[PDB]
């Protein structure tokens, strides 16, 4: 293989595609963002082996914008990690594909958030035993059922959460709805309890290669082996073609992470790598 | 036995690291000894800062070194149970560049080794090295040398040695492991180029009419007599009498003139390399019990003139008449110079004076108990197996009370002195905190040579811990507060802890040896610090 | 509890923008809090005209704030009913280099931490820090601190407090939030070098004989006399006969 | 009475030289009086370095300084008598800009200057300097004022004072040498943003129910009641019971 450097052009390229892909299998969760590519090795178009250090942006897999689109999340509310991609560029075809990943995220230390900024909204494990989360959700949709009603909606499922207690208990909650079958929105909200007067808000939003995602608990582990073969282990991509051009290939065990690693889009070690 | 190669050599201060698998115990152990190698040689040491060769003290299974710099930096093990001072040291003799003295390639000539009583697949850790491997050093073959190995080392048979001494007198010597040997120092000067040493700064036993380079005041009224060991029933400490026309001492009598006259005996200026320093001195007032003697520093008044006078103790009379000894703590960071004043007290009720002998200055804490026994000779004889003696209670610097119980006879082995620790109640207890968690005990038999480099002081060492403990104290800490723990002791109006230390502390007929009962008494000195700072 | 590292610190005034995502209401309290700072103190806050570190004041998720000048300007957050003057007297201590005063290197000496009342994963709240990262100012550990945390302060239980003083007085008067503590402002100073304040112009409660530089007119008929409270029934309003 | 343009003020420490025309005595009271400021204000004192301005102190005529910093350095004198350390603070309040409290722009408002009764060839002594010359910083005229001139100053006949406070009680007052004056201290603070005293470390009365930050040990066996002053003999120290 060649070990691409991770500032390789043809690789900073690769690495938007892939990412792209890596967004259109997730059907669950936020659309992630390049950091910085850390690994690129090539197998000889042009197979990659990849790791690409990663952020979360503000938009759910669900939107219907391209990951280019959107913006990154706040440093309180930041998720980022490592994602291992198998991926391959035919240039005379102008092929662009994923084959496979494995992606491993962490929600920002919550430590390192708090000695940043104290008051700043702490992310929640994401459960049903956070009975206030599911409060702030159903009273959020609540207003909203209120704000309109040419249609009423439904909570789906609550995805990112977090909470902060310097006007007594506030929370806030990002969830999936639909009417009162499929998701049709992503609705943020908030729910702060004074002792004397709630206060509530609410916004609402409108709407493969095979691989994994995990969402760890912070203070990159990642498995992507397609193969134990020395020789490599056989895989096809003829299936993307018109007419039948011989376009078998091989996957050999994955590649173990001088121009490198790449240039970061945020270099804070609130959303680094080690 | 130095490693001939001079590329092996280190240059000081050698680097260390101390693991953090060592106790705490051992790690202050550690620091003792290091303290010992920079009171007796030119060897020093410092926490590590990314040098290329450096020591790391580590807890491994036994206690061992490489020989020499090995220029990547190496390991000293210090495994559990040798903790005491003098293993310590001969493991840091071995990194400085020394083999043991039963391999010098002349060792045939001083000792047998009964090889058929070694155990097998040990005889090679007796083999002697040629003179292309090790130097002399130009000194002889030494028996004293802590470098030496036990009569029973390796051996099958634990009633039979594996080494013997030629000299059948020395069977009773090799491996003692109380300090360094004369010639070890000898020999780690002759290694290292050393002279001075970093940790005494001055000692004085007056024997030179020069009375070592100390000076009298003139604008005191009197004088300090340099006095001769020869007028009958007068002898210094520096040789009690031992030689005629040797023993030397200064004396200011008190029996003649007004009280309140006074001579200072005042040092010559030293410089002190260090921000504290311990005078140690034995002196007498066989005057009137209103004599005082009054040390003093006289020092540096920032001006480069050492000029200011500090009254630091005052030492006063007291019914006995033989040579007590002194400890002063001096806090001196700038240039000074060690005063005594004696002063005269009701001349009219003294038939005598004040004395000075074996003065010794060295930049350390001092000694925080000291204990002496009278007579202990006649003692050792008085008493039965299992009979003890209590120290009077000491007071630590954090000002938890202590004390030393000595029993003058074993009752667990014949010939034997045992010698053992305990807290004991006092003025301060109520707001200690309970256990005595991470204390230091260090006892030391002292060996009384003025010279430091001379003295090869007996000690042992332990760190009070919570996994001391006993069925007769309900299986609780020993260190905890002796009012709920320990026994009470109308013989001091305290209690006592369990006590805890060493039976065969040190063996009669090696007690009997060199300065450590040397006006016919026995010199023990404890300290009790705190080392949770080295954890 | 400051931020010892002194590029940290602001210049005054602070440059400051409000977004439009506030409510007019959260506008109109920053700006009063200000008030509140350039009379108690010589902090002052300017209109923002182009300076490399501001703040920001905006209405996103909760009341938040970076703690000290980050030098390429920062956000204060003040969510939805955090609008009231100590909590953004609080936010913008935060802003000027603070930390919370239970966060203290100290404060295991004067409250508890009940752990186990605590919400999971809130236990970093609580998190100290070491006097490296934090000066005192040589002042005590305030328990009446607008920075120190209510006893009620991420509870898994209502009824019962997370946090409460080892002087048990102070359960009921930790997290206070009135306004500046006197230390908090002591603090404040020492961080700042303040001695005036911009908006306190005289004041006289006549306790000193010297009147507070007061005098009296001669083209008058008689003067005032600097009456003692010592006369029955007939006390002064500084002290009321105290 | 503080020189208003800001470049004549020191920056600390003062580097000070010492000639040594000045006896042992006044030496030693000039490094007593460094220790008055040190310990009352952030004024601070070095040794001479090279410094661009410094002070020297003489024994020359009189016992006299150069108001504010001088930017070349400059002389103090002490002259027999200005051993007494509150004319050493005195002295040097003048080298740190401040004129007398007599000479003030509002001065005529509390103190009569009897000009009849000054020494023919001495009463330019009681000039006053106008407001652009002159802070007030803030502070009311001060008859405690050690930067004051007594009643019996300049005067032609030494039972008659040349200068009087208009408030008749402060005549038994003005010009004490007692030390700085807690309006002084003011001044001096205002002026140097002076917020903590180089040597005092701590103080307290326990007058505050946090008892000044102490705490009580549990390794002990009780603890010290914080007593309220009340019960009938039982008085605190600080307040005596008043
Ligand atoms: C005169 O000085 C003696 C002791 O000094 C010795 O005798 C002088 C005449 C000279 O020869 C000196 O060179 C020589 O050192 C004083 O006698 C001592 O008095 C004290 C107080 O009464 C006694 O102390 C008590 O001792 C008993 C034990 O015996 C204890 O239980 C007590 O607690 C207490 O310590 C002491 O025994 C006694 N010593 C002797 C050897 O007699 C004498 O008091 C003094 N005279 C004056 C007028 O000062
Ligand atoms: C204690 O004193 C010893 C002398 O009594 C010192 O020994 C001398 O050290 C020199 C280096 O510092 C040696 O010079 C080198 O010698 C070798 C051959 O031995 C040559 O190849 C080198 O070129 C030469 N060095 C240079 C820069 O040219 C001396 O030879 C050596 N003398 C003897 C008699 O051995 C010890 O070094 C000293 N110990 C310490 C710790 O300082
Ligand atoms: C509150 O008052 C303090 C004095 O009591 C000010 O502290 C001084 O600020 C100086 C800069 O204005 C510092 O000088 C710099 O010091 C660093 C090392 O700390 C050097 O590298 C720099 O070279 C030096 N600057 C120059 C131009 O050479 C002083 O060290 C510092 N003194 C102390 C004792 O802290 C505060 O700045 C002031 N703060 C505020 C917010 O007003
Ligand atoms: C005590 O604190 C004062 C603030 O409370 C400081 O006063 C500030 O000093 C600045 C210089 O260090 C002044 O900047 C100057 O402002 C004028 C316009 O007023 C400009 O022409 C100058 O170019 C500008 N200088 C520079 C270098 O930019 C501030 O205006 C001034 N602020 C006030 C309110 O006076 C004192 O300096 C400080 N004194 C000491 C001894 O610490
Ligand atoms: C203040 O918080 C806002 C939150 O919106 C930050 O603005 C976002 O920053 C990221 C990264 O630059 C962008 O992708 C988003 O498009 C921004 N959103 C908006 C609405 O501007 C902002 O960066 C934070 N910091 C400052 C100093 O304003
Ligand atoms: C000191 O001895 C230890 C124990 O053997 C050494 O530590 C490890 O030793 C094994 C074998 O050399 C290595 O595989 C490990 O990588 C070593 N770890 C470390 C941290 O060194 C140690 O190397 C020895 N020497 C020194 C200078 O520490
Ligand atoms: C260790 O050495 C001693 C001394 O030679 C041996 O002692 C003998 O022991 C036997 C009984 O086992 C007795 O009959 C002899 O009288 C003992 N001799 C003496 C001189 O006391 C001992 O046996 C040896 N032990 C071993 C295991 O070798
Ligand atoms: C919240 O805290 C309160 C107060 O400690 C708990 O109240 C106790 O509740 C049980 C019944 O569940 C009663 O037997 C006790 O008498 C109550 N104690 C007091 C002091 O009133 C309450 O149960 C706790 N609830 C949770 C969910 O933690
Ligand atoms: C100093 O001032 C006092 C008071 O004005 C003068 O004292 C008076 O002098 C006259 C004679 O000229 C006497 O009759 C009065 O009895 C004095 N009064 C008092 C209070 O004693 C004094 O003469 C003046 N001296 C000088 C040198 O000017
Ligand atoms: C020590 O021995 C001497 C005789 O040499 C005797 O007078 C003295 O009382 C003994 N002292 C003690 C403490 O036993
Ligand atoms: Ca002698
Ligand atoms: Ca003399
Ligand atoms: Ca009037
Ligand atoms: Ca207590
Ligand atoms: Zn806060
Ligand atoms: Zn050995």
């Amino acid at each position: 293989l060649l070990s691409r450097g991770c500032n390789d052009s043809d690789v900073l390229a690769v690495a938007g595609f892939a990412l792209r892909d890596i967004n259109k299998d997730r059907k669950d969760g936020y659309v992630l963002r390049l950091n910085r590519v850390n690994d690129a090795q090539e197998y000889r178009g042009s197979l990659f082996y990849l790791t690409l250090d990663v952020l979360e942006t503000d938009c759910h897999v669900l939107r219907k914008k391209a990951w280019q689109d959107c913006g990154m999340r706040i440093f309180f509310e930041s998720v980022y990690g490592q994602c291992k991609a198998i991926f391959y560029m035919n240039n005379p075809s102008r092929v662009l594909y994923l084959a496979a990943y494995n992606c491993t995220l962490r929600p920002v230390s919550k430590k390192k958030i708090y000695m940043t900024c104290p008051d700043c909204p702490s992310s929640i494990p994401t459960d049903s035993s956070n009975h206030q989360v599911l409060e702030a959700a159903t009273e959020s949709l609540a207003k909203y059922n209120n704000e309109n009603t040419s249609k009423q909606y439904s909570l789906f499922k609550v995805t990112r959460a977090s909470s902060q207690w310097v006007v007594g208990p506030s929370y806030f909650v990002e969830y999936l709805i639909k009417e009162s079958s499929v998701p049709v929105g992503l609705c943020k909200g908030s729910l702060t309890r004074t002792h004397w007067e709630k206060f509530v808000s609410v916004t609402c939003d409108f709407f493969g290669p095979r691989g994994s995602v995990q969402y760890l608990p912070d203070l990159f582990p990642v498995h992507l082996d397609l193969t134990t073969n020395p020789q490599g282990e056989t895989l096809d991509i003829s299936f993307l073609f018109l007419e039948p051009m011989e376009e078998k290939l091989v996957v050999l065990p994955f590649p173990k992470e001088a121009e490198c690693p790449g240039p970061a889009q945020n270099a804070s070690p609130l959303v680094l790598p080690p | 036995n130095g490693l001939r190669d001079p590329n092996t050599r280190w240059t000081f201060p050698i680097p260390y690291i101390l693991a953090d698998n060592l106790g705490l115990n051992a790690k202050g152990a550690i620091l003792y000894a290091f303290e010992m190698f920079r009171l007796k040689s030119c060897v020093d040491f410092k926490p590590y800062e990314g040098e290329s060769s450096y020591i790391i003290f580590q807890q491994f299974d036994g206690c061992w070194s490489e020989v020499g710099d090995q220029h990547v930096g190496q390991n000293i093990s210090i495994g559990q149970g040798c903790a005491y001072k003098a293993i310590i040291e001969h493991e840091i003799l071995h990194a400085l560049g020394f083999y043991h003295e039963q391999s010098r390639t002349d060792r045939d000539d001083y000792v047998n080794i009964w090889w058929d009583q070694i155990l097998s697949g040990y005889q090679h850790n007796f083999d002697t090295y040629d003179d292309s491997l090790i130097t002399d050093l130009n000194t002889p073959y030494d028996y004293e040398s802590l470098m030496h190995y036990q009569p029973f080392s390796f051996n099958k048979n634990a009633s039979v040695p594996t080494i013997t001494a030629k000299i059948p007198e020395f069977n009773s010597i090799i491996g003692q492991r109380l300090d360094f040997s004369a010639i070890d120092l000898e020999r780690l000067n002759r290694m290292y180029n050393c002279t001075t040493t970093h940790t005494l700064l001055d000692h004085c036993t007056f024997e030179k009419a020069n009375i070592c380079g100390m000076i009298q005041g003139t604008r005191d009224d009197t004088d300090w007599a340099h006095q001769d060991s020869a007028q009958a029933g007068e002898v210094d400490h520096t040789l009690l009498g031992q030689c005629t026309g040797a023993g030397y001492f200064m004396q200011f009598s008190t029996s003649s003139g007004s009280a309140e006259e006074a001579a200072l005996l005042e040092s010559r200026i030293l410089y002190p390399k260090r921000k504290q320093q311990c005078l140690q001195f034995f002196y007498k007032m066989t005057g009137s019990p209103s004599d005082r003697l009054v040390v003093w520093v006289r020092r540096d008044d920032s001006t480069g003139n050492v000029r200011k006078l500090v009254k630091v103790q005052t030492f006063q009379g007291d019914d006995d008449h033989n040579w007590k000894i002194a400890h002063v703590v001096l806090k001196e960071e700038q240039k000074f110079r060690y005063l005594f004043q004696g002063t005269k007290g009701d001349p009219q009720n003294s038939t005598g004076g004040i004395y000075l002998d074996d003065i010794t200055l060295t930049e350390t804490p001092c000694p925080t108990g000291v204990w002496t026994v009278r007579n202990f000779s006649q003692v050792l004889e008085n008493t039965s197996k299992g009979d003890k003696l209590q120290s009077p209670r000491f007071y630590n610097s954090e000002g938890y009370g202590f004390g030393v119980t000595l029993y003058p006879n074993s009752r667990e082995s014949s010939g034997y002195l045992r010698l053992a620790f305990h807290v004991c109640s006092g003025e301060n207890d109520a707001i200690l905190e309970w256990p005595v968690e991470n204390r230091q005990v260090i006892i030391t038999i002292l060996d009384q040579e003025p010279d430091v480099r001379n003295r090869m002081s007996s000690s042992m060492v332990f760190t009070t811990s919570k996994s001391h403990t006993s069925p007769a104290i309900n299986d609780t800490v020993i260190w905890d507060r002796p009012s709920r723990v320990g026994t009470y002791h109308t013989d001091c109006n305290c209690f006592r802890s369990i006590d805890l230390g060493w039976s065969g502390f040190i063996s009669h007929q090696m007690l009997k040896r060199r300065s450590f009962l040397k006006n016919d008494d026995l010199i023990i000195f404890v300290d009790f610090e705190d080392i949770t700072h080295l954890s």
